RNA sequence: UGGUGCAGCGCAGCGCGGACGCCCGAACCUGGUCAGAGCCGGAAGGCAGCAGCCAUAAGGGAUGCUUUGCGGGUGCCGUUGCCUUCCG
């Protein structure tokens, strides 16, 4: 799998690491030095070598290969609890706001998952809410006029909390299924950023008192600790229901996942291990541990 | 060379 | 260098008293240090060898069989840094007659570096001689002027669309009427690079035929001013750099970047001399 | 980049820049600590900044001088013009006097 | 017969007052324009609105072969009539 470069400090990489070796505090170190890289997160990390010295002293463990059968439970513990499948049925449109800062796949993620929800069976609306960033709106716009998506934009520098609701109010009498809408994403700005994305939530509650359904968070994966700053930070600004994580393949930093995903406990989504519009599917807890301790 | 900084300083109190 | 510092400094105090140190936690270091020049804007190929430089370092001082990894790694960081700024401070060359070209984009203090360098010199015994080679925009020769009036030192100003030959037969008649011994000429500045800009600059240098080029780029940019300089010394010909507002900078992959792409050492740092030593202390928290 | 000709051409220029910082480019001093200025960007992300800068262009060039000749019905005044609260008039007008005194003991 | 002194009108001038023209000009409660700011709404875009500026009352000043009313120690002007007293 696309996750052989992931798999040289985890899952198959343990492996290695307990070949010829005697559980002690020597050993627990050696592990503990080699979570901290896959950006797992130094207070997850903390939290696995201790549960797993209780769990390798209370049962008579003098084999390191034998800790193999033990950090696959807790670490799929870790990602059993944001392992929550995205749905979109019954609501009308769908809203699904998309957070993160620029230049990290949000506008590449909004495409690939758009041909989703259509290939399923469902319509899908648009809308370049950064309007300050033309290369985004551009973009969204010349996709969607060939794939017969419709595309909300306005002036260059319209205010992007309104750039949703066109969709929106456009997709009650134009009937859509799932709406996507795009934001800005300036980390320069902490305040505003804040102050802009919730007096988005506090006003798509006009036509749809229960829209946002769901805070899609776009963050990239190869960025490593970056990815634990920036969702950290959008955490604190609005109410995130949802991460995916892109950009995981190709760097030896997957396990960055068990930091976004215990240290906020927020669902993952989806899961990007590819390019092209397949290589999404929804996260699996029995699935990426499956794979990820695949030797 | 120490004027604004008593003052201004003081602005964001209000 | 604030993030380029706060991501190394904090890079080795995770080994700040851990005890012998496993094959495997070397190299968390070392890719810690990797993305600490990736966001600081450096040149990947320089980041590689960054990287690889402090393996074999590590490896040779016995890093994993020290007690205290955290001074080692160090150390390691320490030879690294100052090898990447240039090794050894190094400064132009002095001797009868001096003679040297200001080029640089605008808005990178380009024409307020000249003015400075006149100044340094002049305390150290020298006779510089501020002559703006700009003949486009008259307001450029004006700058140059205010600059040389407060510092103490006589700005030569040449006319609109002067041809090189009459420049230099005036740039050799005031030095000899008040001898001077150095001649700090500042070319014109634009924003971007345009072949017509570079090819009066080359023509300039083919006249007066100077001894060393300075180029003054902004290091608030990073490999941006490296790219720049690509420009310059394959139509022109630079020898040195002059890295400008280091301060406003937090990155600093046009310093860290520099004698490997360019090549060029960096002389003088917005002023005083560059001090590859002395920077590469500071970035260790220890400057 | 006597005095209330100097304060406008003051915090004019403390605008087109942050609220810049420039509080640290005339005091050769030194100061504290960083994670203090942090607050400052709060300010920034809302739509607006001050209450201050508010009433303080809806005044006459000669109403700042001598803030005391100002009474219950002047408060009011520069109150709904600048869309602020007669409360939060008092506290900019008894600063303008603030300044013209602490200055007069430099 | 006569010379002064008359009164009441009709022409100029003078003093005063009242218009016109010029200058200045009341915090707002008058108007237009309204940076900054504030308010309304999901936006695009508006509403309300202060300082300054412009125009303009009440209330003043300088000046005006100009215009009007009134008021008198102007003037050798022509004539008639009346009258206490004075002067040939
Ligand atoms: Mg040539």
């Amino acid at each position: 799998r696309s996750l052989l470069k992931t798999k040289e400090n985890l899952g198959s990489g343990f492996i290695s690491l307990f070949r010829g070796k005697k559980i002690d505090d020597d050993l627990f170190e050696e592990l503990e030095e080699q979570l901290l890289i896959a950006d797992v997160g130094v207070e997850t990390t903390r939290k696995i070598i201790t549960n797993l010295t209780e769990g390798a002293s209370r049962k008579q463990l003098r084999d390191a290969e034998a800790l193999y059968g033990l950090l696959k439970e807790e670490m799929g513990e870790i990602l059993a609890k944001v392992d929550e499948p995205l749905n979109v049925e019954g609501k009308a449109p769908f809203v699904i706001l998309m957070v993160g800062v620029n230049g990290v796949g949000k506008t590449t993620t909004i495409g690939k998952l758009a041909r989703q929800f259509e290939q399923q069976g469902k319509s899908v609306m648009l809308a370049a809410g950064d309007t300050f960033r033309a290369a985004a709106v551009e973009q969204l716009q010349v996709w969607g006029q060939r794939n017969n998506i419709p595309v909300i934009a306005q002036h260059t520098g319209a205010d992007s909390a309104s750039v949703i609701f066109d969709a929106i109010q456009a997709a009650k009498a134009r009937n859509i299924d799932v709406l996507i809408a795009d934001t800005a994403g300036r980390l320069q700005n902490k305040s505003h950023l804040m102050e802009e994305l919730k007096k988005i939530v506090r006003v798509m509650k006009k036509l749809d008192v229960e829209a946002p359904h769901e805070v899609m968070l776009t963050i990239d994966a190869s960025t490593g600790q970056n990815a634990v700053s920036q969702a950290k930070l959008f955490h604190e600004a609005v109410g995130l229901t949802g991460i995916t994580l892109t950009k995981l393949d190709g760097t030896a930093k997957g396990g960055v996942i068990f930091s976004v995903a215990d240290q906020f406990g927020i669902p993952i989504r989806y899961i990007g291990v590819g390019e092209r519009i397949e290589d999404l599917r929804p996260f699996k807890a029995d699935d990426f541990i499956e794979a990820l301790f695949a030797r | 060379g120490i004027i604004l900084v008593l003052l201004i300083w003081g602005t964001v109190l209000l | 260098f604030q993030q380029l510092s706060a991501r190394l400094q904090e890079a080795i105090g995770r080994l700040r008293g851990r005890g012998r140190i496993t094959e495997e936690d070397l190299k968390a270091t070392l890719r810690e240090i990797r993305r600490a020049l990736m966001d600081a804007d450096v040149n990947l190929e320089v980041t590689r060898d960054f990287v690889e430089r402090v393996r074999e370092e590590a490896l040779g001082k016995q890093v994993l069989e020290s007690l205290t990894p955290a001074e080692v790694i160090l150390a390691t960081v320490y030879e690294a840094l100052k090898e990447a700024l240039g090794g050894e401070a190094r400064l132009p060359v002095l001797k009868d007659r001096n003679l040297w070209f200001l080029v640089g984009l605008q808005g990178s203090g380009k024409t307020t570096t000249a003015a400075k360098l006149a100044l340094y010199y002049k305390g150290k015994g020298r006779r510089p001689l501020l002559v703006a080679a700009d003949t486009q925009r008259p307001a450029a020769r004006e700058q140059l002027r205010l600059l040389g009036e407060k510092v103490g030192v006589p700005v030569l100003e040449v006319m609109d669309g002067e041809s090189p030959e009459s420049i230099r037969r005036r740039v050799e008649e005031k030095a000899r009427l008040e001898a001077r011994d150095l001649i700090l000429v500042d070319t014109a500045g634009r924003l971007q690079i345009d072949e017509p800009l570079m090819g009066e600059l080359a023509r300039l240098k083919e006249v007066l035929g100077p001894d060393e080029v300075l180029l003054v780029l902004d290091a608030m940019t990073g490999q941006e001013a490296l790219s720049v300089a690509r420009a310059f010394d394959e139509k022109v010909g630079v020898t040195g750099l002059v890295l400008t507002k280091l301060d406003g900078d937090a990155r600093g992959g046009a310093a860290l970047s520099a004698r490997h792409v360019t090549g060029k050492p960096i002389y003088f740092a917005g002023l005083e001399p560059f001090y590859p030593e002395r920077l590469a202390g500071r970035i260790l928290g220890m400057g | 980049l006597l005095t209330l000709r100097d304060v406008y051409a003051q915090i004019i220029a403390l605008r087109k820049m942050g609220p810049l910082s420039k509080v640290l480019q005339h005091i050769p001093g030194l100061g504290i600590m960083l994670p203090t200025p942090s607050e400052d960007q709060l300010k920034i992300g809302e739509e607006k900044i001050r209450r201050w800068l508010a009433a303080l262009n809806s005044m006459t060039y000669k109403e700042l001088e001598n803030p005391n000749i100002i009474d219950k019905s002047r408060m009011r005044r520069i109150a709904e013009g600048s869309g602020l609260e007669v409360e939060e008039v008092r506290e900019l007008l008894e600063w303008y006097n603030n300044m013209n005194r602490l200055l007069k003991m430099v």
